[PDB]
């Protein structure tokens, strides 16, 4: 209804309306996120049916600022006006403070933001779960994953969206500390599609650098997949 | 019942309101609170709470004004609200004015405050009940139960086994002419003893205590004052 | 106190699904079927008018394909009733974009604006979702000819070629076997026709049935829609080369 | 919530949202806290998920001001709005008044927006534990917030998982003098007993807020290295 | 937490209160509309009441402005009150431009109210169809405003208790270039037909256009003249 | 006819700090422009048991600001368990004093009290949420001829700076040699005056004679 | 009123009177208008006295909230950018404040000149009140940037002298600070009485001018 | 209504064609002009021209609004607005305004589009002039002839009195029009730093740029 | 108070303004200002008049551009642009002055290279040459004379310097320190003139 409490205790404890949302998230599309010594890339999965739904969508890899990165993973619906949000935040920040806003900043917003919808009367919990890629306001890099429950923290590199606990154990045993420009696209690419089918149009990555974000073309895409299948074999 | 209790609205096919007949024994929880009134002195006692032996003991009474003190027995949070609400409203009165409150109108605008929340259906009942002790010109003591009611007493108790003090002070009738407080403020003593469980804690140094009278505004009865009190109780 | 009597429309299901957006997305698929098309010269969309009697005008209206704008237009597929709040609210926005900064509104913001609106409430409300989804087929001189596609839940989606509607699936079929790249405006609304004749299993169209209309921007988008006489030659022809 | 609201009364006197939100502060981390009479050291378990995390984003033991800190339980998105709330009131109150918030006065602030719900503005009761200390005036203090708004100051409280665990070696290892280092070694070693196998530099993180300088301290990993050698208690 | 949708999406996809709204309308007196080459005709057969009522202080077709009519079929309480609101819409239009309202503008301001009661919470979906009837600059018109708030475009329509047959019945009796004398003598036919217990005097309401003249509502003396046949 | 709402019903209060005390004298006059209202309106108001003000502006708005004021310090008392030090109230004043900026109180204000041990301490403001600790200050209609005269004795101009001790009973005595001074020098100054003293242990309300023209 | 800031080789010397009077009266001669903004900025009054008072001690508020929530301490762009705006939406209701915000931040020594009116400017040698020209006057024609620590402060009272020499409302004791990369200190909480110190060492006549 | 940004509009009625006319200055106090390219006559339709003099502010202001309410209009309708229903629509927005006046004083210029057969084969007939002038709150002052606004209306109502016949063709009505502003715009030290006549039939619109003195 | 001075060319538009800071009236306070507000779009935002109103509003409007670039990944138009700074200078202009004089100037692909003149009251008309201030007065007449069609980059700017050694000529406050902006070639050059 209109201002009722529809998110509250469950007799053991647990906040189903959230615990629902987080199955909201993992009925969606992977995202994964690596962080390096100044850059950070961001690779995740797109679902396109051929020669029709022309890539357009763009639904991940979100640009928040000059230098914010956003690869949500769930509903798309909620993902607009959760990014939004954020956006609008980004620049009343940089007006209220004459400086860019950090990427702590902005995932603590996030964070605020999406637990306050769990926390007011007659409002859906958020059904998105986002990480966010930027810089601090001293330059370095750093990568914060969120969840609809509202809980953030910050990750050398993380998986999230459909069958996240696969890439993350993948990702968990073969991550350098500082990896190469190359080495961060190939590690996401081989960790996007563990559970993505390999094909090379259903990975989207881009990489992020002190400026000018950068979508990674479909020329070395197509190469590091060729890559990854006799990788595979 | 399983109908007649989901809302603060339904009345039952007898007429009663359960979603406030269930707040009203949430008092019935609470420690014992005793409150007696001499000729001229209003001395309240209640059985502070220990959830475990490294935690201090909860507090009972709270000052409302220079003359006026309480001694909630419910739900601790229902009663911050209502202290802050009589505080802010004798300040207000002794702003506005220059008078003190009158204790019979301070009791009428709380005992109402305890009535919106009952009209209504997004609100509850106060699961509180308050021992609204003063001396305006005369000592009196109040007590405002979870439904809009209030009552002016000679004695209370609140909750726990508040019929066992009870039958204490229903068979006492020394206490209109029980000058002498230390006369007195052992008739109370006694009473919260009574409530108190035996085979189990005594009334201890941790244990509240306080007076109100004709030239007494309120003050609590200091721990190495209270000891001795304590030590007569044991006769 | 109405709590018993409340249905929680914005409230999750056990497996992470909204049952008002799942029950609305059935009401849009057993509403009249409509067909997106972008050709080189224009993008083409027809929707399947709904027989209800011989005594409907059918002369001067159809309900089912709107002007949002000059360059912006929409097919809808759903509950007719509330589309026409948010077509009135659409061709707000996109009359309010061009109020504040002097512009047409490209196709790919207004519809943004509209999926906000339609998202809001299955978000909160305790409101019913909008039971509708329509493509909006527009012309913007950014990146050319659009065809986005609605959704109740307010997610959107470009397309090149979509079918929403009844038997979709057969309609969507067809177009992707048949959709070319690269075609000419008379060429695009004879596919229009063949996938419309098809998704309803009729072998031929009659024209008291099935409308079209395209944009194919002159420089100055002529935003042209078919009388029923001008669809003859279109059934006429697809007979010819069908 | 079948067929009832947040405003219900069980026919038992308690309330139904609040008695079930006390289940909800039994799944954080362990965090024990002692107040001896020469400051409040504040102990906190730490449950990295995995390696990839940074450790150091995440965190157990903030400062509500100058002069406070707190650990939590229970569902940590829903503290750091607490903790939030708290931040502005204790500064707000130094700006009114120019001096610093009693930290019984500060849990008060706490408290009763721990029920804002209840409407005499939030919509469902805050599921967290708060375990708040300092050193404002008469000594320092600790106290301890609830979902159901009762706060209790204590003289060595514990919250988290194994709390019940923690206590019951508080209880019996406590005594009302000791120095500065003796709480710093007996909060260590109450969690060495509940928490993992390594008693590590990251596994803890250890803070306190000395009467003397009257300032909290979050121990780097070197004076938390000098805590963990003494091993008080080398029994396996 | 007192405002919120009461009309939901059943489980099939369909608006079910709606649905129950269509079955009263579809029990209530046929009002009928039809429009010819020169002007439009609607009709509605109110019932031989006893002679305690005064059949003139309730007319079910009422008239929205100089050139448009009404009439619906429902419950005529909220036909009262749709219809006052109605007429602010149309007096609201003309206290900006000069002209007078015109149909096609006014329908679809109505059937946005009628869809806002079908969504916004606490309240029922109006219980009635009408049919608003007019003459523009862009010829005659004759609209029909569901419960559910979609509007149709007519030539000729029923809205009333058994309307299957009766606009079967006008489909094989109705052309576009049909004189207005002749549109309410077919009018009077499948009113007359549908009757059960043929007694069309006293229990009978025409409203007429008339190529451009002010909309008129016939008194009985200008109907027993149209029921010789 | 355009009702200017602000009147000066004159007044001054004279603040001085010692050592470990500070004594706040006041006039009582009460005064219309040149008539006379009252020959007894106190222009000080005690706050806590070592905490007084002075206030030497409109006495509607000073009767108000004190009472505002011992209304928020004891709503602080029940809610903090312990009575406010004058650094405490000196800035809450300053707040409830700027809180109505664009209205403000036509009142000058001294407050006077002891924190330390003892360490007797002055504030004084300007009808605007504005206070500087000071060894001495004055307000209101004698403002202008007293605060010279506490400068001459308490800070120096002077070649050898003589009495650099200065017990309690001189600086009561100077205080009177002050207040009289403005006595008989202003219009607005009073002809019964209080003389507080802020010791250790509490304070003093010892009243002095002044002439009545 | 006078206000004084150099950003000059190794910090910030800020430097300001300490006299307070209404129209023509001294109230005060023993104010203090640097503020302990931050452990690293600090500021300055002038204009009105409680319209700047209470909005700087109300945005050290802002700071030290902001200090802890992001665990990063505030700079000084940043400080100013806050004060500015509020101070911008009172543009009608008569305030009267000229700020100067000097302190250390990541970014170097940074400075800022705020005004009652929303106005923010970046600078090497602001200074603000009724005497700040004559005090401009000298600094333009003695400032370095390598001035050491020992003659930037001589500097810093000699201009603070000649501007509370030639204005009636600038006087008293003069305050001069200085900012280092790791907090500040108080290097002059000084006295007027040395007119007969810089110019006219001897006292021997009326010092003609 | 301002000395401030000086600009004057011009309306007039022919025999089966209507002209309407401006200056093309915007002079940013009341002697400097910045620009001669601010033309004052707007198409809010194929058929209704707008004409807006006074302060630009509220020209263009009220031009967003009158352009935002046509297109709403419009395109609700699927039907051309006409000039008398627009027409009093402009009258009602100024007035909205009664009390914060937006400074202009607009002409609306445009054919009535009668409606009758016009032929046993015909469907829509022969156009109507329709001049008619406002002011700032927005006064339907309609004229069957010429009709003027602007710091120059008492200039343009003396020429155009002695000027005008009744019943022109495009080409005789183009130069009337242009005489009586050319030397109406010479008269004015505060507008007139070129001409815009733009003259339209049923058929056509001609737009022309007159050689006007600048200075 | 303070100097605008825009030209257009068909390839080019170069926006000049002093580097003045006027604020305390009986002197300059910085003798190298920002008033331009570059926005990411290759756009520029020149403002006059007050220094307090200059940062509320051209600050203002860079965030409200750099969001809708950032929730449209387009880039606003310049004609966008010029409208839409108009429409927020006369929202406000009836509720607060901002007495600030734009000359908003940018490249667009389907409209070239355009500049447009904006009043304090909102009068925003494209122009071909623009100039703010007093110095508007003594800096038209050559951008009037010596200006032609199809102007090349080099030669505007050295009509530029003929306005700049006008100023210090016969303006009353001679300013010296100018700074331009030059859009050209896909390009935001800025470089520094002094007399
Ligand atoms: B300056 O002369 O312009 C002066 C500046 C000033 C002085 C003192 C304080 C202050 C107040 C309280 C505690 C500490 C410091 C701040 C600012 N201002 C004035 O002279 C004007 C003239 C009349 C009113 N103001 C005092």
């Amino acid at each position: 209804s209109y201002d009722r409490a529809i998110t509250v205790f469950s007799p053991d404890g647990h906040l189903l309306q959230v615990e629902h949302a987080l199955e909201a998230v993992k009925k969606g599309g992977c995202a994964v996120a690596i962080k390096s010594s100044n850059f950070a890339v961001l690779a995740v999965e797109k679902k396109n049916i051929p020669k029709l739904q022309n890539p357009k969508t763009t639904e991940k890899l979100i640009k928040l600022d000059e230098h914010n990165c956003l690869a949500f993973a769930g509903l798309n619906a909620d993902a607009r006006v959760l990014v939004n949000k954020t956006r609008l935040e980004c620049q009343r920040y940089y007006l209220n403070m004459d400086e860019p806003a950090p990427v702590d900043y902005i995932a603590k917003y996030v964070a605020k933001v999406q637990q306050k919808f769990t926390h007011r009367g007659g409002v859906r919990p958020f059904g998105i779960a986002t990480l966010i890629a930027g810089f601090k306001n001293n330059k370095e890099i750093c990568i914060y994953q969120t969840e609809p429950s509202g809980i953030y923290a910050a990750w050398k590199a993380q998986a999230i969206g459909k069958n996240a606990k696969i890439v993350q154990e993948f990702l968990e045993k073969n991550y350098q500390e500082n990896m190469e420009q190359k080495d961060c696209i190939f590690l996401a690419l081989k960790a996007i599609f563990e559970v993505v089918e390999l094909s090379s149009k259903n990975v989207e990555v881009a990489l992020l650098t002190e400026k000018d974000l950068t979508f990674i073309e479909e020329q070395e895409i197509n190469s590091m997949v060729e890559l990854i299948d006799q990788e595979r074999t | 019942r399983n109908l007649y209790d989901t809302d603060n609205i339904i009345y039952s096919p007898e007429g009663r309101l359960y979603q406030v007949e269930y707040a009203s024994e949430a008092i019935k929880q609470g420690t014992c609170a005793v409150a007696i009134k001499s000729k001229d002195y209003v001395v309240v006692s209640g059985l502070k709470k220990c959830i475990s032996k490294l935690s201090f003991p909860q507090e009972k009474i709270f000052k409302i004004d220079d003359y006026i003190g309480i001694s909630m027995s419910g739900i601790t949070s229902d009663a911050k609200v209502l202290t802050k609400f009589m505080q802010n409203e004798c300040l207000s009165h002794k702003f506005l004015y220059n008078e003190n409150i009158n204790i019979e109108s301070l009791v009428r605008s709380v005992a109402d405050k305890y009535q919106k929340n009952t009209q209504k259906s997004s609100k509850r009942a106060f699961g509180v009940g308050l021992m609204i002790a003063a001396y305006h010109n005369e000592p009196c003591i109040f007590e405002t139960r979870p439904n809009g009611s209030y009552f002016e007493y000679d004695a209370l108790s609140f909750g726990a086994r508040s019929h066992a003090s009870k039958t204490y002070l229903e068979k006492n009738l020394h206490l209109f002419e029980e000058c002498s407080l230390e006369e007195l403020i052992l008739h109370c003593l006694k009473a919260l003893k009574c409530s108190l469980s035996s085979e189990s804690e005594l009334t201890i140094s941790n244990t509240a205590l306080a007076v109100v009278g004709k030239n007494h505004p309120w003050q609590e009865i200091s721990s190495l004052q209270l000891e001795e009190y304590l030590s007569k109780v044991k006769m | 106190m109405a709590r018993r009597y409340d249905s929680r429309t914005t409230t999750f299901s056990p497996e992470g699904r909204l049952y008002q957006v799942e029950y609305a997305l059935e009401a849009i698929n057993n509403a009249s079927i409509t067909i997106g098309l972008i050709t080189k010269d224009g993008v083409i969309l027809g929707a399947d008018k709904v027989f209800i009697s011989k005594l409907i005008d059918k002369a001067n209206n159809y309900e089912k394909i709107y002007k949002i704008d000059k360059h912006i237009f929409c097919g809808v597929a759903g509950l007719n009733a509330d589309a026409n709040i948010l077509i009135n609210q659409s061709r707000l926005y996109a009359q309010r974009y061009l109020y504040n900064y002097n512009e047409v509104q490209p196709v790919s913001q207004l519809v943004v604006q509209i999926c906000d609106i339609k998202q809001s409430y299955t978000q909160y409300g305790g409101l019913r979702p909008y039971g509708v989804s329509f493509l909006i087929g527009g012309y913007d001189t950014k990146d050319g000819y659009q065809l986005y596609h609605t959704d109740p839940s307010g997610n959107y989606s470009g397309w090149f070629a979509t079918a929403i509607g009844t038997n979709n699936l057969t309609a969507s079929s067809v177009l992707k076997q048949e959709w070319k790249n690269d075609m000419t405006l008379e060429e695009g609304l004879l596919l229009a026709l063949k996938t419309l004749a098809k998704s309803t299993d009729t072998e031929i169209p009659k024209s008291e049935k099935i409308e079209l209309a395209y944009l194919t921007n002159k420089d100055g988008e002529v935003y042209q829609k078919y009388l029923t006489e001008k669809e003859i030659e279109e059934l006429i022809k697809l007979y010819t080369q069908k | 919530e079948y067929d009832r609201g947040v405003n219900t009364f069980s026919p038992e006197g308690r309330l139904f949202q609040v008695e079930y939100a006390l289940g909800a502060i039994k799944l954080g981390s362990t965090a024990v806290g002692i107040c001896v009479n020469d400051g409040v050291i504040l102990a906190s378990e730490r449950r990295i998920s995995s390696t990839l995390i940074e450790k150091d984003s995440v965190e157990k033991l903030l400062s509500i001001d100058d002069h406070i800190g707190c650990a939590m339980s229970g569902l940590m998105a829903d503290a750091r709005t607490l903790i939030d709330y708290a931040r502005v009131e204790c500064n707000h109150y130094k700006f009114i008044y120019n001096e610093n918030i009693n930290i019984k006065s500060c849990v008060e602030l706490i408290s009763e927006l721990a029920l804002d719900f209840s409407n005499l503005i939030m919509s469902r009761p805050f599921g967290v534990a708060l375990l708040i200390g300092g050193v404002d005036k008469n000594g320092p203090c600790l106290w301890y917030t609830e979902p159901s708004g009762t706060n209790t100051r204590f003289s060595a409280a514990s919250i988290g998982s194994a709390q019940e665990g923690a206590e019951l070696l508080l209880q019996e290892n406590y005594k009302k003098d000791m120095t500065f280092e003796q709480a710093e070694i007996l909060a260590l070693t109450v969690l060495r007993q509940v928490m993992e196998d390594k008693l590590s530099t990251s596994n803890v993180e250890i803070c306190a807020i000395k009467k003397s300088d009257q300032t909290f301290y979050k121990y780097n990993t070197d004076d938390i290295s000098r805590i963990i050698d003494v091993l008080p208690s080398p029994v396996y | 937490e007192y405002s919120f949708s009461l009309t939901t999406f059943s489980p099939t996809g369909k608006l079910v209160q709606i649905e129950y709204a269509l079955n009263r309308v579809s029990s209530s007196s046929p009002a009928l509309g039809i429009r010819a080459k020169n002007g439009v005709i609607i009709a509605t057969e109110k019932k031989s009441p006893n002679e305690l009522i005064e059949e003139n202080s309730i007319f079910k077709i009422q008239q929205i402005s100089e050139h448009i009519g009404i009439v619906y079929a429902g419950m005529p309480g909220d036909f009262r009150v749709l219809l006052k609101r109605a007429r602010k819409e149309a007096i609201r239009y003309s206290l900006q431009y000069g002209s007078e309202i015109l149909v096609k503008e006014l329908v679809k301001i109505i059937a946005s109210i009628v869809q806002e009661f079908t969504q916004t919470g606490g309240v029922r979906p109006f219980g009635l169809s009408l049919l608003i009837c007019g003459v523009d600059v862009y010829g005659y018109h004759l609209y029909q405003i569901d419960p559910s708030g979609c509007y149709f475009n007519w030539m000729a329509t029923c809205v009333g208790k058994d309307y299957q047959n009766n606009m079967s019945f006008l489909e094989k009796r109705y052309n576009k270039d049909i004189e207005i004398e002749d549109a309410i003598h077919t009018a009077i036919l499948t009113l007359k037909e549908s009757y059960e217990g043929v007694l069309n005097e006293k229990n009978i309401e025409i409203g007429v256009a008339y190529d451009n003249k002010p909309f008129k509502i016939l008194t009985q003396n200008e109907i027993k003249d149209y029921l010789i046949e | 006819k355009r009702w200017y709402p602000y009147i000066d019903n004159g007044g001054t209060v004279i603040g001085l700090t010692g050592k470990d005390y500070v004594i706040l004298a006041a006039d009582t006059r009460l005064s219309l422009s040149y008539s006379i209202y009252t020959r007894f309106c106190p222009k000080i108001s005690k706050l806590t048991d070592k905490c007084i003000i002075g206030s030497s502006g409109m006495q509607s708005d000073i009767k108000t600001l004190h009472s505002l004021l011992q209304k928020k310090i004891q709503l602080f008392v029940l809610e903090h368990s312990h009575y406010p030090d004058i650094h405490v109230i000196a800035r809450l004043l300053c707040v409830i004093l700027y809180s109505r900026r664009f209205f403000p109180y036509y009142a000058f204000n001294i407050l006077a009290g002891v924190d330390e041990n003892n360490k007797g301490v002055l504030y004084n403001y300007d009808s605007v949420g504005s206070y500087c600790e000071a060894t001495h200050s004055c307000v209101g209609s004698g403002s202008q001829l007293i605060l010279p005269i506490l400068d001459n004795r308490v800070e120096q101009k002077n070649q050898l700076i003589k009495n650099t001790n200065f017990n309690l009973g001189d600086d009561i005595n100077f205080v009177k040699d002050a207040i009289t001074s403005a006595t008989e020098r202003d219009i607005y100054t009073g002809d019964k005056t209080l003389i507080y003293v802020i010791d250790k242990m509490g304070i003093n309300v010892n009243t002095l004679d002044l002439k009545q023209d | 009123t006078t206000t004084l800031a150099f950003k000059f080789k190794d910090g910030i010397i800020v430097a300001v009177d300490s006299r307070a009077s209404m129209g023509s009266f001294i109230s005060s001669q023993n104010v203090e208008k640097i503020i302990e903004i931050n452990k690293n900025i600090l500021g300055t009054m002038a204009g009105g006295a409680a319209d700047c008072l209470y909005w700087e001690k109300y945005l050290g508020k802002i700071i030290k909230i902001y200090e802890l929530r992001n665990n990063e301490k505030i700079s000084v762009r940043a400080a100013s950018t806050i004060l500015s705006n509020i101070l911008y939406q009172y543009k009608g209701y008569g305030l009267c404040c000229g700020i100067i915000l000097s302190g250390y931040d990541h970014t170097g020594f940074n400075m800022f000149y705020v005004d009652d009116s929303g106005k923010k400017v970046e600078g090497n040698l602001f200074s603000c009140g009724s005497g700040s020209t004559y005090a401009y006057s000298i600094l333009d024609s003695a400032y370095d940037y390598n001035l050491n620590l020992d003659q930037a402060v001589e500097l810093a009272r000699n201009a603070i002298y000649h501007a509370t020499f030639r204005d009636g409302g600038s006087g008293g004791k003069v305050r001069v600070f200085h900012i280092h990369k790791n907090g500040y200190d108080k290097i002059i909480e000084g006295e007027d009485v040395f007119d007969l110190h810089y110019h006219y060492t001897n006292p021997e006549q009326k010092d003609q001018y | 209504i301002y000395n401030y940004n000086g600009g004057c509009v011009l309306g007039m009625s022919g025999s089966n064609c209507v002209a309407i006319a401006c200056d093309l200055r915007l002079g940013a106090n009341t002697f400097t002009t910045v620009s001669t390219k601010f033309s004052k006559i707007f198409k809010m339709n194929n058929n209704v021209y707008v004409g807006l003099s006074g302060l630009a502010t509220d020209i263009q202001t009220l031009y967003e609004i009158l352009r935002y309410r046509v297109n709403l209009y419009e395109v609700r309708q699927d039907a051309e607005m006409d000039v008398e229903c627009f027409a009093n629509m402009l009258s009602s927005i100024l007035y909205s305004n009664r009390f914060s006046p937006y400074f202009v004083n607009p002409i609306v210029v445009g054919f009535k589009l009668k409606h009758y057969v016009d032929e046993e084969g015909e469907k829509k007939v022969n156009y109507e002039p329709y001049l008619t002038a406002y002011d700032l709150i927005g006064a339907k002052c309609e004229t069957r002839d010429f009709v003027v606004n602007g710091v120059t209306s008492e200039q343009l109502f003396g020429m155009c009195e002695s000027l005008y016949v009744k019943d022109q063709d495009e080409n005789g009505l183009f130069e009337t029009i242009s005489q009586c502003l050319l030397s109406a715009l010479d008269r004015d030290c505060i507008s007139g730093w070129g001409a815009e006549v733009l003259v339209l039939t049923p058929e056509k619109i001609i737009k022309k740029k007159l050689k006007a003195r600048m200075d | 108070m303070d100097t605008l001075i825009g030209l257009r060319g068909n390839n080019f538009v170069v926006l000049a303004a002093d580097t003045y800071s006027i604020n305390s009236i009986i002197k300059l306070k910085n003798d190298d200002n920002t008033k331009f507000y570059d926005i990411h779009g290759n756009k520029c935002l020149l403002l006059g008049g007050s220094i307090g109103d200059r940062l509320q509003f051209g600050e203002f409007i860079r965030k409200n551009v750099h969001l809708y670039q950032y929730q449209n990944n387009t880039d606003m138009f310049v004609k966008s642009f010029a409208f839409f700074t108009r429409k927020n200078l006369a929202y406000y202009l009836r509720r607060n002055p901002f007495e600030v004089n734009c000359l908003i100037a940018g490249y667009d692909k389907k409209d070239g290279y355009q500049l447009y003149w904006c009043d304090y009251l909102s009068n925003m008309d494209s122009v071909n040459k623009g100039a703010h201030g007093y110095g508007a007065y003594l800096v038209s007449a050559i951008l009037d004379k010596y200006y032609h069609e199809n102007l090349t980059v080099d030669e505007a700017l050295d009509i530029f310097k003929l306005c700049f050694e006008e100023l210090k000529k016969r303006f009353l406050l001679t300013q010296i320190n100018y700074e331009l902006r030059i859009m050209y070639d896909n390009k935001v050059e800025t470089q520094y003139v002094t007399v």
